[PDB]
RNA sequence: UAUGCCAGCUGGUGGAUUGCUCGGCUCAGGCGCUGAUGAAGGACGUGCCAAGCUGCGAUAAGCCAUGGGGAGCC
RNA sequence: GUGGAAGUCUGUUAGAGUUGGUGUCCUACAAUACCCUCUCGUGAUCUAUGUGUAGGGGUGAAAGGCCCAUCGAGUCCGGCA
RNA sequence: GUCGGGUGAGAACCCCGACGGCCUAAUGGAUAAGGGUUCCUCAGCACUGCUGAUCAGCUGAGGGUUAGCCGGUCCUAAGUC
RNA sequence: AGGGAAACGUGAUUCAACCUGGGGCCCAUGAAAAGACGAGCAUAGUGUCCGUACCGAGAACCGACACAGGUGUCCAUGGCGGCGAAAGCCAAGGCCUGUCGGGAGCAACCAACGUUAGGGAAUUCGGCAAGUUAGUCCCGUACCUUCGGAAGAAGGGAUGCC
RNA sequence: UGUCCCAACGUUGGGCCCGGUGAACUGUACAUUCCAGUGCGGAGUCUGGAGACACCCAGGGGGAAGCGAAGACCCUAUGGA
């Protein structure tokens, strides 16, 4: 008996790939007998023929890790392979910083805390590059 | 039909990343010979293969216990692990 | 590729040239097609 | 890369096709040109004398 | 002067369009366009054509599948030659 | 007496030799233009079964007339 | 501090190439191949297809290099015995 | 690769299952050129296949490519006639 | 509608595709034409002709071959990893045809490779071959210089896990 | 730092034996040779001695001025480019 061709059927009418239908050892003669795709799905629902199930790759030892992680552990000199600016893109967290002090100084501003010319003296120093953070931001505005 | 421990050393004789292959020989000769019968006539249950190819192909078992009965006209033997 | 209209009529031919010579022929001439060819072995035309 | 072997993989051209004037497979599809017969040259056939044997 | 239709093409493939959509199949001169095939067609069985579709087939003819108003019915056309 | 040398016998292999000739080669005489009224050439078709050659052209190994011929033919 | 230039650097990214082993092969897997090492990799970059230039003529960042395994003058047939 | 089994006159290499492995810019998916039926089915093993063969891109016989809206077809590019 | 044995979700982050802007460069300036828009709606009819299989490669292409060569495009966002389209391992998918097998602790010899005490280039034309170093962070860095560079100079320290 | 002193042990694929498949190079003849001599002065084959029972397996290549290519070097030709 040779079933190659009843193989190609059902991984069609499984919609499966090949090498995951399965053919009870039992039935090579009754599976040999289909020559139809009807014949093929007939044995399918007798269980003659079935899909095995597809692998997924378990991530519990990649979710510990990501906590570790977050929680700023395992990375210390030992665990870390590129540059420094590849780790922390430093255009991207001048954005982020210069933006935060901006919003920070517009809510300021809006709320009346600041007069548009305080502001305006913070805004240009932020963006001379005066103050590393928020907090640092602040800190000053406190004289 | 009776117990014995057939010894895998000698598989050793072959590369390392053939062991398994060897295995398998070996034990068919084992019971051949203490069977007396054809290494032909000896029919390995897959629980057999499963044993020796546990490690992959490159690690057998160092020894390993088999259950085997001898009988028919022609003599011959069936054997499993246990 | 992509073949014409004609292209494919003389495929079409050389497909049929390639055929055994009738048994019967044997026969009557009491005793081979010597234009016999294989797609990968020959080239045909074109 | 060597002018031989490595060199004749590359070659997936068509130029030469069966001429609708004469049969022969020598229609250059490029130049449209019979480089058998002369069709697309000339309405001449393509003829000349060292064809053959000049005595002949 | 060349004929449309040259003979009906009988296979396993063409009875299943027999049977299941009233489908004719042809071999047909291959310079007939699907409509010459049509007319041809209705004139040949009486009969109404709903649709042709063609394929230059390689074996150097034309094959045309002609679908035949629900009025009339293939299985029966067909079984009178 | 193994491996083996030389000669022959029986049987192979091989296709020489002899015989045979539907093919060539050369000479002689005769004859001699074709095509837009689409030639020559080619392509693709065409047979009950049909691949090749030959013939033929959707009227497709053929259709018609006259004379010849003759009981066979495809 | 920002910015992000460069015939700019690292890079078996793709892709291109080839310093050494004078390794393997050398009736080959191959009439120019295999492996490791090595070089280039935003530009005078690499690459597909189309197209043009023809033989004492092309094309050549020039080696007499290349113009279909052949070039200090291609290939084919003819001159030709 | 191995152990069982299937088919067969015949099975290390044709098929089923299990176990064991290989491939991740590819050894996966879709395609251009080019090839031209190599595609699918049935029946086969003299030929072809780095051994064998019940297999196959092999041999015999049949079958298969369906479009207003996917290409062509239309436009013009270097450029050609 | 369809599809699914079933459930037949909801929010978020990072965001290829695709959309839309801002900046900079040129002794370099990055096609053309057909067509479309501009220019409504109903209903009906017509929409012919050619291509369409399959391979697309360690056996369907070219290389005399079922040749370890050569041969364009897109899949560039599958998981862990890490700077990464890197390595290594693993899915989806594919395969056991980079297609002859059986046997000998399996000798000499050869290919490719692992480990070698003490000495440490004595070897050799020549450190050829092999090896040494190595990723990231911190400290620190000479001569010279066209002030750019030299420079990762050199040298020193650190590196896991919880 | 096995490049070396100075080599050793190990790993994988071959090698060896068995089944199947199955070429090519090369071949005036003879041929078991060795030491001297002789010879166109570089002999398995001539001369004189010596040695030599036949056949087979594995081996590394001393000889056959080994095989592969009508020497590329040099000269000559009332040769070529
Ligand atoms: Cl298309
Ligand atoms: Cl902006
Ligand atoms: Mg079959
Ligand atoms: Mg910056
Ligand atoms: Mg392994
Ligand atoms: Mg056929
Ligand atoms: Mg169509
Ligand atoms: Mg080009
Ligand atoms: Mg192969
Ligand atoms: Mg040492
Ligand atoms: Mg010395
Ligand atoms: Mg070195
Ligand atoms: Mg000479
Ligand atoms: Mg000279
Ligand atoms: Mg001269
Ligand atoms: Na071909
Ligand atoms: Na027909
Ligand atoms: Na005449
Ligand atoms: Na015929
Ligand atoms: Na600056
Ligand atoms: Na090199
Ligand atoms: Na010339
Ligand atoms: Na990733
Ligand atoms: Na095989
Ligand atoms: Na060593
Ligand atoms: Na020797
Ligand atoms: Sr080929
Ligand atoms: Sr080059
Ligand atoms: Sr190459
Ligand atoms: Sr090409
Ligand atoms: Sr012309
Ligand atoms: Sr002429
Ligand atoms: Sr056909
Ligand atoms: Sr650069
Ligand atoms: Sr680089
Ligand atoms: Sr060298
Ligand atoms: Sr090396
Ligand atoms: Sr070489
Ligand atoms: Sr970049
Ligand atoms: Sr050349
Ligand atoms: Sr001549
Ligand atoms: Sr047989
Ligand atoms: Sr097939
Ligand atoms: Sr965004
Ligand atoms: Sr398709
Ligand atoms: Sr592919
Ligand atoms: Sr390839
Ligand atoms: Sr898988
Ligand atoms: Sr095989
Ligand atoms: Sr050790
Ligand atoms: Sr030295
Ligand atoms: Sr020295
Ligand atoms: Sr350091
Ligand atoms: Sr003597
Ligand atoms: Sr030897």
């Amino acid at each position: 008996t040779d079933l190659s061709a009843q193989k190609r059927l059902a991984a069609d009418v499984l919609d499966v790939g090949k090498n995951r239908v399965w053919f009870n050892p039992e039935r090579q003669g009754d599976i040999a007998d289909a020559i139809t795709r009807e014949d093929v799905r007939e044995l399918v629902d007798e269980g003659a023929i079935q899909a095995k199930d597809k692998k997924g790759n378990s991530r519990g030892r990649a979710r510990e890790r990501q906590k570790k992680r977050a929680y700023g552990h395992q990375k210390g000199a030992g665990s870390r392979k590129g540059k420094a600016g590849a780790r922390q893109n430093s255009k991207e967290d001048w954005e982020s910083r210069i933006r935060a002090q901006r919003t920070k100084l517009r809510e300021l501003r809006d709320e009346g805390t600041l007069s548009s010319s305080q502001y305006r003296d913070l805004y240009d120093k932020a963006g001379g590059g005066e103050f590393d953070s928020v907090a640092d931001l602040e800190r000053y505005i406190d004289a | 039909e009776r117990v014995v421990t057939i010894p895998l050393r000698d598989a050793r004789a072959e590369p390392n990343h053939k062991r398994a292959d060897k295995a398998m020989i070996l034990i068919r000769e084992h019971l051949a010979k203490h069977f007396s019968v054809d290494e032909d006539a000896v029919r390995l249950d897959p629980s057999i293969n499963e044993a020796a190819w546990a490690r992959g192909r490159a690690n057998t078992p160092s020894k390993i216990r088999v259950r085997a009965a001898r009988f028919e006209e022609e003599g011959e033997a069936i054997v499993e692990a246990e | 590729g992509k073949k014409s209209k004609a292209t494919k009529k003389r495929l079409a031919k050389l497909d049929n040239q390639n055929s055994r010579v009738p048994a019967w022929v044997m026969l009557k001439t009491d005793r081979r097609n010597h234009k016999r060819r294989h797609w990968r072995r020959n080239d045909t035309d074109e | 890369t060597g002018a031989g072997t490595p060199s004749q993989g590359k070659k997936n051209t068509t130029t030469h096709t069966k001429c609708r004037r004469c049969g022969e497979k020598s229609y250059h599809t490029k130049k449209k040109v019979c480089s058998s017969c002369g069709f697309g040259k000339s309405a001449k056939r393509r003829d000349y004398e060292w064809q053959s044997k000049a005595g002949e | 002067s060349w004929d449309v239709i040259k003979h009906p093409h009988v296979t396993e493939k063409a009875m299943n369009d027999m049977d299941f959509q009233n489908k004719l199949q042809f071999a047909v001169d291959d310079r007939a366009s699907k409509g010459e095939v049509a007319d041809a067609v209705e004139e040949q069985y009486d009969v109404t054509v709903e649709q042709v579709n063609t394929q230059n087939t390689m074996d150097g003819e034309k094959k045309a599948v002609v679908r035949l108003s629900e009025d009339d019915d293939a299985q029966e056309v067909a079984s009178r030659i």
